[PDB]
């Protein structure tokens, strides 16, 4: 499922803001 | 109608307040002795945020830190004091409210109203995701403070469930202005949080209020589906599927709600809701919206779905755990030029 691709990728931890 | 025009009313009183501050800003408003420093309740960008307590009057709040040099580093002098400047003007039911702001040799200081619950992003991963119904009364708050804000022409750059904190009743709390800016007109800057990000920014084009509302559509997906829209491990990826113009949606979605978000993640500003002929209007009514009394939720009249459980003042339960690090101020000041308005 996508939720399990989700779970599984790097990116389901906080996220930070980018700038240039 | 009578309904609109009462909106515009208080939005246009609203505007004379902001200017009154916005072109008479406060400034040193208090001291870092003044408090006790207790725990780290998250981290951002180049700053921190703690839990601290007001000696004084007993209170605790929510201190965000930044190291000066770290900012002129970084180039955000510019969006720091853009930040402040537009925090302590604003003044609407669900923004974080900024008690006092001070700097000192070596940091920039902004105190405001410690909110309990913890971020949006928290619960929302630990339950998964979020029904129709809960989704729609945060969107709604969501709604009524771009709307806000926009009047005011400010774009609030950043909109994400970590920058969305959950109070006592339910109800929610922007946090994070670091990005804000007051234009009339258009922005070029490269920022905001890759999954979030419009694709005329990532196609560096120049934009408008309209990068808000696609991102309400980011957020109010992610809500319900308990995942991104356009998710990836490095942002280079998640960049390629946002210009793409490609969104599918989970089979558990109404056929409201992807109407909504196919309107809202809508690459053509000339037809993305929000950047059109009825401005906001066409997002208040539409029909996933049909349920939601406005004013009732403008107000905090409404029952929120979820009341995060706070035991104790000062209790920083809903929130993770960070390494504390220690302060430190000069015994010398750091960029002073830079940072006078502070
Ligand atoms: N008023 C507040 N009350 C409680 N926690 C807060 C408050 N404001 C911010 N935080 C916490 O601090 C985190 C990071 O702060 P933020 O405002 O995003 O600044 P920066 O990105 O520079 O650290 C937020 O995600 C949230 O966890
Ligand atoms: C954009 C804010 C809505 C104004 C509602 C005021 C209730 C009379």
């Amino acid at each position: 499922t996508t939720y399990a691709d989700f779970i599984a990728s790097g990116r389901t931890g906080r996220r930070a803001s980018i700038h240039d | 109608g009578s309904e609109q025009e009462s909106v515009k009313e208080f939005l246009a009183k609203a505007k004379e307040d902001f200017l009154k501050k916005w072109e008479t800003p406060s400034q040193n408003t208090a001291q870092l002795d003044q408090f006790d420093r207790i725990k780290t309740l998250g981290t951002g960008s180049f700053g921190r945020v703690m839990l601290v307590k007001h000696k004084e009057s007993g209170n605790h709040y929510a201190m965000k830190i930044l190291d000066k040099q770290k900012v002129v580093k970084l180039k955000q002098i510019e969006h720091t004091l853009n930040e402040k400047r537009i925090l302590q003007a604003v003044n609407f039911p669900f923004l974080v409210k900024l008690e006092f702001s001070f700097k000192d040799n070596s940091n920039l200081y902004m105190v405001m109203e410690y909110v309990a619950g913890g971020e949006m992003f928290s619960h929302l991963r630990r339950i998964g995701r979020f029904s129709e119904p809960h989704a729609r009364f945060y969107a709604a708050q969501i709604v009524l403070t771009f709307e806000y804000l926009h009047s005011l022409d400010l774009i609030y750059r950043d909109l994400k469930p970590e920058n969305l904190l959950i109070d006592q009743q339910g109800y929610i709390q922007v946090t994070d202005f670091g990005f804000a800016k007051r234009v009339k007109g258009r922005t070029w800057t490269l920022c905001g949080t890759p999954e979030y990000l419009a694709p005329e920014i990532i196609l560096s084009k120049g934009y408008n209020k309209a990068v808000d509302w696609w991102a309400l559509g980011v957020l109010i997906y992610e809500m319900a589906a308990g995942y991104p829209p356009f998710f990836a491990d490095e942002p280079i990826q998640i960049y390629e599927k946002i210009v793409s113009g490609k969104v599918r949606f989970p089979s558990h979605f109404s056929s409201d709600l992807k109407d909504l978000l196919r309107n809202l993640l809508q690459v053509d500003l000339t037809k993305r809701f929000g950047n059109l002929k009825n401005g906001v209007n066409d997002i208040k009514n539409h029909k996933w919206f049909a349920t939601t009394d406005w004013i009732a939720i403008y107000q905090r009249k409404v029952e929120a779905p979820f009341i995060p459980k706070f035991k104790g003042p000062g209790d920083t339960s809903n929130f993770d755990d960070y390494e504390e690090e220690e302060i430190r101020v000069s015994i010398n000041e750091k960029c002073g030029k830079e940072f006078t308005e502070f």
